């Protein structure tokens, strides 16, 4: 706990110049969801505290692209989320307190002009899917069938060039890898349902072969989307 | 499978609807030609 401290320390006298923060940001993307998780796990006011210091740090408008890099670690690490469950929390340090709140505060900033659009994009950036909100929504995916086939079907491509990826990753069959697998058939089967231009594409770019494949998948689940997104294709 | 077998007949069943439905637009086709070959027969005329 002691050595976490002072690790912690450090990383936010680091961060206090702009210039090291900026830095430390491309460094690792994944180190503001380790702190924010190590925060939320330790109960210490100090630790706490450093941990929200440190994380403002690396938002804050000191830092270059404070915007772009608060938006990124919303979208990544959900931010937003874990700010607003600290903020609910109740701390016994004020000062603490205050950092927390300020970190909410400055997360619902960057959550409101940010949208679902943008929380799929890093989504799909990040070849991550776990059921989000925005695939279970018919409302999103009906308002959101003209963006996936824009720039010739762009999101469409990515979509077909994941799902061929956790094929590749399909011998593993990691529940995580089955997951996705499983996000990405039912997105695949939405874009084919809505935008039917899309199908020819998919079908062009080894989607139905994708799909044929993960038909023999030895996962319920994974055998199960893709015949779905069989019917959908040419299926009842 | 039997699940793939029903959603054959299903895809199949539709399949014939298409094909009734453009043989009656070739047929439309046809009652529109004559009408417009009768039409053309008056500025003949």
């Amino acid at each position: 706990i002691q050595l976490q401290y002072h690790s912690l320390l450090l990383i936010w006298l680091l961060t206090f110049n702009p210039v090291f923060a900026n830095e430390l940001v491309q460094k690792y993307l994944s180190d503001f969801l380790d702190l924010l998780k190590l925060v939320k796990i330790t109960i210490k006011e100090k630790v706490s505290r450093l941990c929200i210091s440190i994380i403002l740090q690396c938002c804050s408008t000191r830092v270059k692209q404070h915007k772009k890099v608060i938006k990124q670690l919303l979208l990544l690490g959900n931010a937003l989320p874990t700010v607003q469950s600290l903020s609910e929390r109740k701390y016994s340090d004020e000062e603490l307190r205050q950092d927390i709140s300020n970190l909410k505060e400055i997360l619902e900033n960057e959550y409101q002009e940010l949208t679902s659009f943008d929380e799929y994009v890093a989504e799909l950036d990040s070849k991550l899917l776990c059921w989000s909100p925005p695939h279970v929504d018919n409302g999103f995916w009906s308002d959101n069938i003209d963006e996936f086939k824009k720039d010739n079907y762009k999101i469409f491509r990515q979509l077909i060039e994941l799902l061929q990826a956790k094929v590749r990753n399909g011998d593993v069959n990691a529940k995580q890898e089955k997951i996705i697998i499983q996000v990405a058939l039912n997105d695949i089967t939405h874009v084919v349902e809505l935008l039917p231009e899309s199908i020819d594409v998919l079908d062009k770019t080894g989607g139905k072969a994708d799909i044929m494949e993960l038909l023999n998948h030895s996962d319920s689940r994974v055998k199960y989307e893709a015949l779905k997104a069989t019917q959908a294709i040419i299926g009842y | 499978d039997e699940l793939n077998k029903m959603q054959a007949f299903i895809r199949k069943e539709a399949e014939e609807k298409a094909k009734e439905i453009q043989l009656k637009a070739d047929q439309e086709y046809e009652i529109e030609k004559t009408n417009i070959v009768r039409n053309e027969t008056n500025n003949i005329d």
